[PDB]
């Protein structure tokens, strides 16, 4: 469960994210596709090279999901609803994956933000996104 | 993997008891209905619409019945699971685009149907010692992945 | 989440378990510590030696919870409270040995139970047990 | 750990740049913020109650030191983690009681401190050499679990 203080947390660190979230987005997926080569199997269809624009522009509808998560914190389930329909209907993605790219997304805010990436901050956020992989696996069956 | 002479005893013993086919056909069928997710790839096959849909298809039977096969002959191979499974590894990985979870997914479901299948002749220790061979099998198919 | 039709699925194996239910769990806990291992390190107070009464007696607590979680499976958090809180503030069990439980738990019932672990059964089976290691987890943090 | 000649330099060179003494005391003080369950292997380092209390906690510190020291070593002899890692194995299993789970956990929160301190210089390809680092560091101690 989020916690008023984690909401808060979370409210301020992706305040700091602002316009670069699409950027963050992709270099996250980047990171992913280099540490854990099995979530490639997913984007067969992608050039998976760097500087690919697939990678961006998928990078970025991630980013304005979660941009879109932090915004309707305390209602994530409606929110997310047609995000979760899909994965768990079309895509049917291994929840496993969930964690790798959550991980990934943690490693891109530690490497840009400095001074906010504080011990409880990152705490709130590793919460936040176990809650949007719960959330976007819900209806898996 | 590393067995025990023992180990090795326990699951030959048992595997020869074993009709591939109908194992084969069940342990699929199984995993496509607990893990839906694993439909994904089976999409040609026809309908998967329910329990009893996904349990009678005959896609899905013979498809179990190929995949069960290959694992039945890596069996006999048990000291050299990479060896055996490396060109597999590397169709899965290329040209399927399998996630390797699923085999780790499969593994469990076999685990499932042998104790389904035997009741009591399934005890905590061959069944430990599968577990082994499921790991093992798993591990050797993701070795090429990249 | 648990449909209707998985609660049927589950009270209705959980009722020929009926008796063995404290057996069962014997069962499940000593093909846990065979399979996997890394698992006993939970138990090092513990006599391991099969047959021991302490497995036998902790075996019997872990069904009778599960027992008291399909007898109230429209409301687990609040049925399992206290059970949540000991395994947050004081057992404090790494979450993914739930998981290796869960599984020798539908070991154990697959082979006691021919008659009733059809596909549709194992399938509301491995949610409901899912369900029930998300409620002893969900205080951890 | 298999690593080609541009992730070993990545590893190299940046170990290199790190002080073993704080970057411990700040993974191990993460563990226990963000993982609070590990805190049962620390109940005589005190108090461990606010994320304030943990990093500043002088135990946590000087203990977050001899774990990186030891991971230090093993960077060393990249080519033989298993051989290395042996007698420690063999202590965090029968005398400590620690489900190696944790140690997959220390891995994750040790890169997560690294791109922290090192931002941009910690890079996509710098990261993955830097995950199998860590990973094949966690089965080296495990290793001897039974
Ligand atoms: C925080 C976690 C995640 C979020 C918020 C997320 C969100 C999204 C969004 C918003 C879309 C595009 C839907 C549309 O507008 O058409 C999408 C598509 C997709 N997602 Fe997810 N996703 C997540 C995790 C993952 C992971 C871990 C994988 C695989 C490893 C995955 C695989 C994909 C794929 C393959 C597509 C479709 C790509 C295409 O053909 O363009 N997702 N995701
Ligand atoms: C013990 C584990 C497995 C073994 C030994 C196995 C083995 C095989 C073999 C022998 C084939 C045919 C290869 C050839 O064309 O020469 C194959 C193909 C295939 N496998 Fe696997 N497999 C395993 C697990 C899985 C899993 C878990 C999935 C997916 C959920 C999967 C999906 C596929 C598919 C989609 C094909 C292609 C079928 C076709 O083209 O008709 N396999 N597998
Ligand atoms: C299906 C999931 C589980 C259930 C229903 C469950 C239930 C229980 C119950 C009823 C008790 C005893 C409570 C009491 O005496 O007040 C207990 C204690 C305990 N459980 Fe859990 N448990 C589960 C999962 C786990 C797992 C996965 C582990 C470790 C791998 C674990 C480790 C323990 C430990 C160490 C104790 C205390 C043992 C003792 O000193 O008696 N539990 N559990
Ligand atoms: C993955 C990297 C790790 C390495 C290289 C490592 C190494 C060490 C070393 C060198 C010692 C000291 C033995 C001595 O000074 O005689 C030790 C002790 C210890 N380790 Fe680990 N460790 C690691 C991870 C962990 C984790 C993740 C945990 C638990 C969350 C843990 C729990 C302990 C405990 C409880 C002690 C004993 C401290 C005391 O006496 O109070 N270690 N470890």
């Amino acid at each position: 469960v989020l916690s008023p203080a984690d909401k808060t947390n979370v409210k301020a660190a992706w305040g700091k994210v602002g316009a670069h979230a699409g950027e963050y987005g992709a270099e996250a997926l980047e990171r992913m596709f280099l540490s854990f080569p099995t979530t490639k199997t997913y984007f067969p269809h992608f050039d998976l090279s760097h500087g690919s624009a697939q990678v961006k522009g998928h990078g970025k509808k991630v980013a304005d999901a979660l941009t879109n998560a932090v915004a309707h914190v305390d209602d994530m389930p409606n929110a997310l609803s047609a995000l979760s329909d899909l994965h768990a209907h079309k895509l049917r993605v291994d929840p496993v994956n969930f964690k790798l790219l959550s991980h990934c997304l943690l490693v891109t805010l530690a490497a840009h933000l400095p001074a906010e990436f504080t011990p409880a901050v990152h705490a709130s956020l590793d919460k936040f996104l176990a809650s949007v992989s719960t959330v976007l696996t819900s209806k898996y069956r | 993997v590393h067995l025990t002479p023992e180990e090795k005893s326990a699951v030959t013993a048992l595997w020869g008891k074993v009709n591939v086919d109908e194992v084969g056909g069940e342990a699929l069928g199984r995993l496509l209905v607990v893990y839906p997710w694993t439909q994904r790839f089976f999409e040609s096959f026809g309908d998967l619409s329910t329990p009893d849909a996904v349990m009678g298809n005959p896609k899905v039977k013979a498809h179990g019945k190929k995949t069960l096969g290959a694992f039945s002959d890596g069996l006999a191979h048990l000291d050299n699971l990479k060896g055996t499974f490396a060109t597999l590894s590397e169709l899965h990985c290329d040209k399927l685009h399998v996630d390797p979870e699923n085999f780790r997914l499969l593994g469990n479901v076999l685990v499932c149907v042998l104790a389904h299948h035997f009741g009591k002749e399934f005890t905590p220790p061959v069944q430990a010692a599968y577990q082994k061979v499921v790991a093992g099998v798993a591990n050797a198919l993701a070795h090429k992945y990249h």
